[PDB]
RNA sequence: GCGUUAAGCGCGCCGCCUGGGGAGUACGGCCGCAAGGCUGAAACUCAAAGGAAUUGACGGGGGCCCGCACAAGCGGUGGAGCAUGUGGUUUAAUUCGAAGCAACGCGAAGAACCUUACCAGGCCUUGACAUGCUAGGGAACCCGGGUGAAAGCCUGGGGUGCCCCGCGAGGGGAGCCCUAGCACAGGUGCUGCAUGGCCGUCGUCAGCUCGUGCCGUGAGGUGUUGGGUUAAGUCCCGCAACGAGCGCAACCCCCGCCGUUAGUUGCCAGCGGUUCGGCCGGGCACUCUAACGGGACUGCCCGCGAAAGCGGGAGGAAGGAGGGGACGACGUCUGGUCAGCAUGGCCCUUACGGCCUGGGCGACACACGUGCUACAAUGCCCACUACAAAGCGAUGCCACCCGGCAACGGGGAGCUAAUCGCAAAAAGGUGGGCCCAGUUCGGAUUGGGGUCUGCAACCCGACCCCAUGAAGCCGGAAUCGCUAGUAAUCGCGGAUCAGCCAUG
C-alpha cells in the first residue's frame, strides 16, 4: 500500500476541483451530497457514451453540470430528446434548477478515465488482459502524449492466484508535482471476482 | 453498516439522544465528520479525486 | 580451463569406464602371523546420482559505508495510585478484529440508551429496506382505546377525491394500503491463502530496470563495476559501451530578510480634543493581515584537487540541500482489512433476517503494553501582577449583574464573527507562608451533601463542596526517546461530542 493519488496530490497546481462552488457551515454537507447524487445518475446512464469527468459548479439555486463525453451525441440524443429527460430527470433529484453541458473529448484516446474504461470492458468480454493493456497503452503512447501506464488487478483471466499487469512507455513521473499526470480507474466486475483497472496518462509539463 | 441499522434517518428516534450520525456513503458511524457527512475513509477518497471542493490536502 | 612441462594435431601399445544406492559389500578363489589385501557380483531400489558455470540468499568470511543503531549525554519506562489497551481468570454475554519490529489509548475522533455486531426475555415475517407478478376487499392519509417494559398483538371512527364511459345507482381503471401465495429483500454468517480498494513494512533506504551495441553455446554479464565526491546510481574521471526510464533532486506548502499591492489591524510613531480604555478627528508610516514578486548559485575571494567536491573567509535575513512538511521506486511478506466500502464462491432465509426493554462490551485476587499524577523545597500553598500561537462558535460561543463556598441557576448585551465571545495562557515575576516531617509533599479510596447533561446517570458519567486522605521517600533483571529551538518542561486549541470516563 502505497503512491498516493497522482490527482489529488496535484489538486494544488496541474489539477483541479470536480466540482467547483463556495458555501458552507450548514450547507456544505447537503449541497456537497447533492454532488455525488448527480454523478450518480449521470454515472448509470451516460456510461455508452463516455462518462470522462463531471464538473459541477453552483451560485445559488443554479448549478452548471458539464458532463465530459467522447460520443456527445449518446449524451444529447436523437435531435436532442434525451438532453431533455436527463435534463428533467436530475431536477426530480435536486430542485436547484440547473443545466446541463456536454464538452466532446478531444480524442478520448488520451482521457485516463477512459482508457481504462476502454481495457476494463475488454476484460469483462473476457481478452487477455496482457494485450488489452499493451493495446491501450500503445494507442495512448501513438496518440501524442509523452507517457502512459495501465494496470491491472489480479485475478487476470481467472487465475487462482491475484497476479499483476503492467506495460508503460515514455516518461510518467508521479512524484513530480507539476509533470500533470491524468488518472483514473476502473472497475472489472466479472464472473470469477472484481478486478481494478489503473491508467495514468502523462501530457506535456505546466 | 446493515441496510435495516441504516434507519438514523428515521428521525422519530423517541428520544433525541439516540440519534446518531452514520456515513452518508458506506453507513460506517464508526468516525463521521459533521461539515461533510463522511466516514473517515469516504472522505480521504472524495477529497482526492478531488470531488470536496477546497477540500486541498493540508500542508505545512 | 589446457595450450610446444597440451587437456591441440597425429601414430603405436597398454590400463580402464559403460547411472545412483546396495558394494568394494556377499560368495568363490589367491595372498597375510594377524589387521587385512587384490579379484568382485546380484536380489533389491531410486529417477536420479553427477560435473561447470549464472543469479540470488546466507556465513560465528573479508574490505568500504550509512541510520540516536552503539557510545557521549539529558530525561523516562520497569516499582505505586490511577487512566487506557491487551491477555488469563470469568461470565447467560463479557460481539468481532489487530499479535515480534511492521498488535496491545490499534479500527473505535467518544459503549449509560442508541451505537452494538454478544446475552436473556417479549415480539415481526415480503419483513426495518429495492424493482416486479397473480387472486381479492378496500384503497391516500389523519385522530382516539385496550394488554404491554417496549415492541408488538387486538381494535374504534372521521375520509377519498384523479382520468375515461354512464341520466344515475353503479361499473372499469392509474399512484397507493392490507390479507394470502410467489420472484425476492436482508445477513457485521465463513472465506481477505478467491479479489478490487485503500494502508503497513524493508525504506525517504538508494536503489530496480529498459533500448541499442559488445562479451558468452547458454543461464546471463557489461552499462548499474572501478578511483573520487555526494544526503543520494548526486556529480566527476575512468571503462565496450552509448543512452533512457522508475527512483534521487527540482517543481509545491509553512517558517527566515525584503518589495509591490491593499489598509474599518495597527500607532502621540508626527499633530489638537479625552470620560487617557487609541476612545473620537486623521493618517497609512510601523505591526499585523493575504496575495504576487525579488532573494544564495559554493556566484564571489583565498587554498587543497585532474575534475567533482571539500576546508576557510567576505557581503548578507539566510550558505552550501537555511529548518520542517508534502512527496514513500521495481518489488517483499500467501503482511492488514471480506466489520468502511466493493465483489467471486459457500452457507442461513418461523430464520446466522428485523424491532424492542434490560443487560453486556466497564467485574479480579492476577500479568503486560501505552500513558497521567506523584514521591517535594532548582518545592508546594495564597495574594498581586506580565508577555502566545493556533483553532472554535445560530438550532452555538456567551461578556455584564445579582444568587450560591462552589459546580451552576435566573436575568441578559454583542457576534452569522482580524475590528464581539469562549480566555485567565501556564511556567514566569512580586510579597508572604510552610521548614523536611509522610509532613500546607501525594492525591487514591470512602462516607455525606449538591449541580448539570440526558427520557434515564444502580450496574457505568462529569463536575462542585466537606470529610477520609491510602500506595508512594524517585524504582530488580531488563528496557525507550531525543543531536536544537530539539530533549525536558509549561499551558492553550480542535475533531468526535447531549454529556463523557481525553491523563488519548
Ligand atoms: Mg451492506
Ligand atoms: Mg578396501
Ligand atoms: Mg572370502
Ligand atoms: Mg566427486
Ligand atoms: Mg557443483
Ligand atoms: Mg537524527
Ligand atoms: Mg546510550
Ligand atoms: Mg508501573
Ligand atoms: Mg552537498
Ligand atoms: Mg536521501
Ligand atoms: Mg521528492
Ligand atoms: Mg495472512
Ligand atoms: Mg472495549
Ligand atoms: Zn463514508
Amino acid at each position: 500500500g502505497n503512491k498516493i493519488h497522482p490527482i489529488g496530490f496535484r489538486l494544488g497546481i496541474t489539477r483541479d476541483w470536480e466540482s467547483r462552488w463556495y458555501a458552507g457551515k450548514k450547507q456544505y454537507r447537503h449541497l456537497l451530497l447533492e454532488d455525488q447524487r448527480i454523478r450518480g445518475l449521470l454515472e448509470k446512464e451516460l456510461y455508452s457514451a463516455g462518462l470522462a469527468r463531471v464538473d459541477i459548479e453552483r451560485a445559488a439555486d443554479n448549478v452548471a453540470v458539464t458532463v465530459h463525453v467522447a460520443k456527445p451525441g449518446v449524451v444529447i440524443g436523437r435531435g436532442g430528446e434525451r438532453i431533455r429527460v436527463l435534463r428533467e430527470e436530475l431536477a426530480k433529484l435536486t430542485g436547484k434548477n440547473v443545466a446541463l453541458n456536454v464538452q466532446e473529448v478531444q480524442n478520448p484516446n488520451l482521457s485516463a478515465p477512459l482508457v481504462a474504461q476502454r481495457v476494463a470492458e475488454q476484460i469483462e468480454r473476457r481478452f487477455a488482459v496482457r494485450r488489452a493493456i499493451k493495446q491501450a497503452v500503445q494507442r495512448v503512447m501513438e496518440s501524442g502524449a509523452k507517457g502512459a501506464k495501465v494496470i491491472v488487478s489480479g485475478r487476470i483471466g481467472g487465475a487462482e492466484q491475484a497476479r499483476t499487469e503492467w506495460a508503460a512507455q515514455g516518461r510518467v513521473p508521479l512524484h513530480t508535482l507539476r509533470a500533470n499526470i491524468d488518472y483514473g480507474f476502473a472497475l472489472a466486475r466479472t464472473t470469477y471476482g472484481v478486478l481494478g483497472v489503473k491508467a495514468y496518462i502523462f501530457l506535456g509539463e505546466v | 453498516a446493515r441496510k435495516a441499522l441504516i434507519e438514523k434517518a428515521k428521525r422519530t428516534p423517541k428520544f433525541k439522544v439516540r440519534a446518531y450520525t452514520r456515513c452518508v456513503r458506506c453507513g460506517r458511524a464508526r468516525s463521521v465528520y459533521r461539515f461533510f457527512g463522511l466516514c473517515r475513509i469516504c472522505l480521504r477518497e472524495l477529497a482526492h479525486k478531488g470531488q470536496l471542493p477546497g477540500v486541498r490536502k493540508a500542508s505545512w
